[PDB]
């Protein structure tokens, strides 16, 4: 059993944004679900692993950012 | 000196002595009546605290005698009238401009943060088949 | 106008010099003559010193002669004219609002497009990595 929790989403106060017609990369994948699903209202469902891994490439990118 | 909010010559300047800024007496007691806060440092202000500047005499006879000067060339009521539809149309003119620029803006802002997030989770995801 | 004691126009109106306000007669002579006192401050008050309000006879020719048409408008040029302030003073209000959270959303949005690019730039690391 994989427990599935459903990321939060933060931009509940703004528009849903277009889907991209061609979706080049993975990122642009995840990009159109995420805006399927918050067409829909549905929450997106990711493995409770992910969160972890989450939180590591969020200080992966803070480093990045800080140039 | 121009009211911080309308970016006009006051009719009855004040002072916040949060901010140190002049406003117009209306506006300013407005803000601070519906948010408790001076509309620039967002500090906790109070109407008691507002400080009503006393205009010197040649200031009175100034606001006075520019407003009398320069409107004497057009002080009929249908000129009046016509000048007050004018200046409505021109605030009403930017104040949909603002809003049209804030609407674009939120749907960029709103497109580009469902791009962080997509890259967040994809990034996460790579990471995770790459320890397995 | 609005009798204080009773919260109805006064068929009889007098001033309370004490108190500057409005009462039926018969309703603040009574007063007075039980209690001595203005029935807002509770000042001593004397019968003489009412001010009986007369309802002019020119009020009633005045309001014979403005038309029935500017009666029946339920308009009055101040009362025009200061709901075209409260409106403009609303309008400069949010206008002011506008500009500020526009600023605050353009910085927004450039910190989310370094955020985002951030994301891009690790995700691209890790697939990098997986396929060597």
């Amino acid at each position: 059993r994989v427990s599935l929790v459903a990321v939060p989403l933060a931009y509940s106060t703004l528009p849903i944004p277009e889907f991209k017609n061609n979706p080049q990369s993975a990122i642009d994948n995840k990009y159109n679900l995420l805006v399927a699903n918050a067409i829909n209202k549905e929450p997106h469902m990711v493995p409770e692993d992910t969160v972890d891994f989450l939180k590591e490439v969020e200080s992966r990118m803070q480093h990045i950012t800080q140039g | 000196m121009l009211c911080a909010i309308s970016g006009k010559v006051p009719r009855r300047p004040v002072l916040s002595p949060k901010s140190r800024t002049i406003f117009e007496k209306s506006l300013l007691e407005q803000y601070v009546k519906d948010t408790g806060n001076d509309p620039i440092t967002n500090e906790p202000l109070s109407i008691e605290e507002i400080v009503e500047i006393v205009p010197s005499a040649q200031q009175a006879s100034l606001t006075e005698s520019t407003n009398s000067a320069t409107l004497k060339a057009n002080y009929s009521i249908p000129n009046l009238l016509t000048s007050l539809q004018n200046e409505w149309d021109a605030i009403m003119l930017e104040n949909f401009k603002l809003r049209s620029t804030l609407d674009s803006l939120t749907k960029k802002l709103s497109t580009v943060m469902y791009e962080r997030d997509a890259a967040k989770l994809v990034a996460a995801q790579l990471l995770m088949e790459k320890n397995e």
